[PDB]
RNA sequence: ACGACCAGGGCUACACACGUGCUACAAUGGCGCAUACAAAGAGAAGCGACCUCGCGAGAGCAAGCGGACCUCAUAAAGUGCGUCGUAGUCCGGAUUGGAGUCUGCAACUCGACUCCAUGAAGUCGGAAUCGCUAGUAAUCGUGGAUCAGAAUGCCACGGUG
RNA sequence: UCCUCCUAAAGAGUAACGGAGGAGCACGAAGGUUGGCUAAUCCUGGUCGGACAUCAGGAGGUUAGUGCAAUGGCAUAAGCC
C-alpha cells in the first residue's frame, strides 16, 4: 500500500453482548461494543420461528367446543 | 441506543425512544421498562449496556419490525387471495371498515382525481 | 363480532344440508340464502351458491374460509367505473 | 489472517473431500473483493462523491478509486469523463479482514436480515451482493453521517463453476438462506 | 295486480361538485398524579348501587327505587406539583392488522365500544364568506327524546367568561 | 478556389449544367520522447439504478477508435494513460 493517502488502520477490540470478544484491524480507532454478532444472531433459531403461518381450523376449534 | 436492529435517539426519554420501535407503543414500552426495572423519566443516555441488553431481551419477547411487517402483509395478502370483501376493498384501494365512499375516503383514495 | 360465549352462528337448515351432503358425499352446489352463516371446518371442499340479492354465486370452500361468513364471498354491488 | 488460516487448514481439506480434486491447486480460492458505489447524483455536487469516498475509506481502509464514465449517455445527463462512482479493490489480508468484519458484524446489523441469495453467482462462481445502507458498518458514526449511501460487494474467486463458489462460501458459513 | 306474503339484497354504491358539522394543526398547550365547585333531567320488559372478577369495554351475584329518599352520576374546563421544550413533536388522530365485549334470531355487505399495534393529511387555510352587542360570543362539560342496540345531529342544562 | 470517392477502360492522367460528400480550421498540447496499456457490442450477477451511468466475470476479437469529410492506413499500434 502507499504511505500517506490511506486512513489509520489499527487493531482494536470489539466485544459483544454475548461476550464475543474479537480483535480486528479497523479504522475506528476506539474500542467497539456490539449488540449482535454472527454467533448470537437469531439466524439459527429466530429464522426457524419466522415462517409463522398459524392454523385457521385450529384457531376455530380453539375458540370453543361443540 | 441500538435496539432490535435500529438506532434510538439518546436525548429523549426511555418510553418515547422505545416507541420509536415499530411494534411498541406507550403501553408496551411501560411494560418493557417495568420488566427491566427501568424508570421512564431517564434517558437512553446514562444507561448501562447491561440495562440495554435487558431492554433488548424484553423487546425480543414480542413481535417487531420485520416480523410484524411480514405478518401484516401476510394477513392482507391472505384476504387478497381469498377474494373476500375486505380483500376487494384492500385491492380497490377503498375503505374496509364500512365507511362512506361517496365522500371522505381520502385516506385510502389519496388526493383528488379530476374528471377530464 | 359475536361473543365467544354464544359460540358461532349457522342456520340449522344449512347445517342439515351440510350434514347430508357430507354423508352422501355429493359435491352438488348447495344454493343458500344464509349469507350470515359462519363457515365450519367440516364445510371445506364444498361448492355453495350464496345469494347476493339477485342470484347465487358459487363459492368453493377453503380452509382459510373458516372463520368468516358466507356473505363475504358474495358481493352485492357491481361496480366497474364511471368513465 | 484469521480466515486465511481457517481457509488453509479446514476449507481446503473440506473441498478436496467434497469434490475429489486431483490437485490442491484445483481448489477454489477467493481472489479479490470489489466495493463499488455508483454515485450518479454527483452531477449536482462533487461533495456527494467526495463524502461517499470518505465513508467507503472508513469501511475498507483504502483510499477509493474514483471511477468515471466510460462513455456519454443522455438518459442520465452525463458526458464521457465525468466522475460518476467510486470503487475499492481489496486483496490479501485487507480482503480477509474486511470479509471477516462483513460476515461477522455488518450482515447481522442489516435491518430485517433473513439471508442472502444463492442466485447471485454470475454463472462462474463470482458472487455479488448489494447493501442498502452503509450504517451496518460500525466505522460510520450515525450522528456524523447525513446521507444513506449504498454500495455493492463483488467477491471474485477462482471457482470455475457456480457451486464450487457456493460451497466455498458455505464453508465460510456465508449466510445464503 | 299499480293489491298481498316471505327470503335475500338495497336505501350505506363512488372518477367527482356543494352545503352543514366534528376533530385538529399545539406551549393561553399535550401528559401524569392529587384535588375543588354545578344545574336541569330520565327510570319498571326500567334505573341498576355495594362486593367480586377482568388491563378494558364489561361479566357474576345482587340491594334500593314508580323515586326532594334509590340509581343513572365522579361534572369538566379549573387549581397544585412534576414533565415535555418547538420538532410533523410525548401535537394530531385518520387509516389498517390482530384480539375482544354487548345488543339482538342474526352485526359479511352494514352496529357501537374496548385493548394492543399502526401513526395519513394537517404547521391556521385562495377567490370568497358567516355568526354575534352581555351572562352575549367564545369555550367547558351534563342530561333527555327517538331507541333492543346505534349521534360529531336535534332539544334542553349549568360552569368560566 | 481547395480536399475525398466513382465515372477513369488493373501504371500516371483523363471531360460533361455527370453521381455523392466536405474545407476556408483547430491544438502551447491534440507536438516530441520514454514507459506502460488495448477496443465496439452483447450475456450473467449486483443498493438506490432505470433500454442505457458505475462494479465483477464471460463471449467476442477492432464490427471501435483516429480533433473534422471521404478514401487509404493503423497492434511494433499512427489508437489510449
Ligand atoms: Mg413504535
Ligand atoms: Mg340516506
Ligand atoms: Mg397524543
Ligand atoms: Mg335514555
Ligand atoms: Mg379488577
Ligand atoms: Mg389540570
Ligand atoms: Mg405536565
Ligand atoms: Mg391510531
Ligand atoms: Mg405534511
Ligand atoms: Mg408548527
Ligand atoms: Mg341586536
Ligand atoms: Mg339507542
Ligand atoms: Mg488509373
Ligand atoms: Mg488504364
Ligand atoms: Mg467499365
Ligand atoms: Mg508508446
Ligand atoms: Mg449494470
Ligand atoms: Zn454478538
Amino acid at each position: 500500500m502507499k504511505k500517506d493517502i490511506h486512513p489509520k488502520y489499527e487493531e482494536i477490540t470489539a466485544s459483544c453482548s454475548c461476550g464475543n470478544v474479537m480483535k480486528i484491524r479497523s479504522t475506528v480507532g476506539h474500542d467497539l461494543n456490539l449488540d449482535v454478532c454472527s454467533k448470537c444472531h437469531p439466524f439459527f433459531t429466530g429464522k426457524q420461528r419466522d415462517v409463522a403461518t398459524g392454523g385457521r381450523v385450529d384457531r376455530f376449534n380453539k375458540r370453543f367446543n361443540i | 441506543a441500538r435496539i432490535a436492529g435500529i438506532n434510538i435517539p439518546d436525548h429523549k426519554h426511555a418510553v418515547i425512544a422505545l416507541t420509536s420501535i415499530y411494534g411498541v407503543g406507550k403501553t408496551r414500552s411501560k411494560a418493557i421498562l417495568a420488566a427491566a426495572g427501568i424508570a421512564e423519566d431517564v434517558k437512553i443516555s446514562e444507561l448501562s449496556e447491561g440495562q440495554i441488553d435487558t431492554l433488548r431481551d424484553e423487546v425480543a419477547k414480542f413481535v417487531v419490525e420485520g416480523d410484524l411487517r411480514r405478518e401484516i402483509s401476510m394477513s392482507i395478502k391472505r384476504l387478497m387471495d381469498l377474494g373476500c370483501y375486505r380483500g376487494l376493498r384492500h385491492r380497490r384501494g377503498l375503505p374496509v371498515r364500512g365507511q362512506r365512499t361517496k365522500t371522505n375516503a381520502r385516506t385510502r383514495k389519496g388526493p383528488r382525481k379530476p374528471i377530464k | 363480532p359475536r361473543s365467544l360465549k354464544k359460540g358461532p352462528f349457522i342456520d340449522l337448515h344449512l347445517l342439515k344440508k351440510v350434514e347430508k351432503a357430507v354423508e352422501s358425499g355429493d359435491k352438488k352446489p348447495l344454493r343458500t340464502w344464509s349469507r350470515r352463516s359462519t363457515i365450519f371446518p367440516n364445510m371445506i371442499g364444498l361448492t355453495i351458491a350464496v345469494h347476493n340479492g339477485r342470484q347465487h354465486v358459487p363459492v368453493f370452500v377453503t380452509d382459510e374460509m373458516v372463520g368468516h361468513k358466507l356473505g363475504e364471498f358474495a358481493p352485492t354491488r357491481t361496480y366497474r367505473g364511471h368513465a | 489472517a484469521k480466515l486465511h488460516d481457517y481457509y488453509k487448514d479446514e476449507v481446503v481439506k473440506k473441498l478436496m473431500t467434497e469434490f475429489n480434486y486431483n490437485s490442491v491447486m484445483q481448489v477454489p480460492r477467493v481472489e479479490k473483493i470489489t466495493l463499488n458505489m455508483g454515485v450518479g447524483e454527483a452531477i449536482a455536487d462533487k461533495k456527494l462523491l467526495d463524502n461517499a469516498a470518505a465513508d467507503l475509506a472508513a469501511i475498507s481502509g483504502q483510499k477509493p478509486l474514483i471511477t468515471k464514465a466510460r462513455k456519454s449517455v443522455a438518459g442520465f445527463k452525463i458526458r464521457q469523463g465525468y466522475p460518476i462512482g467510486c470503487k475499492v479493490t481489496l486483496r490479501g489480508e485487507r480482503m480477509w479482514e474486511f470479509f471477516e468484519r462483513l460476515i461477522t458484524i455488518a450482515v447481522p446489523r442489516i435491518r430485517d436480515f433473513r439471508g442472502l441469495s444463492a442466485k447471485s453467482f454470475d454463472g462462474r462462481g463470482n458472487y455479488s451482493m448489494g447493501v442498502r445502507e452503509q450504517i451496518i458498518f460500525p466505522e460510520i458514526d450515525y450522528d456524523k453521517v447525513d446521507r444513506v449511501r449504498g454500495l455493492d460487494i463483488t467477491i471474485t474467486t477462482t471457482a470455475k463453476s457456480d457451486e464450487e463458489g457456493r460451497a466455498l462460501l458455505a464453508a465460510f458459513d456465508f449466510p445464503f438462506r
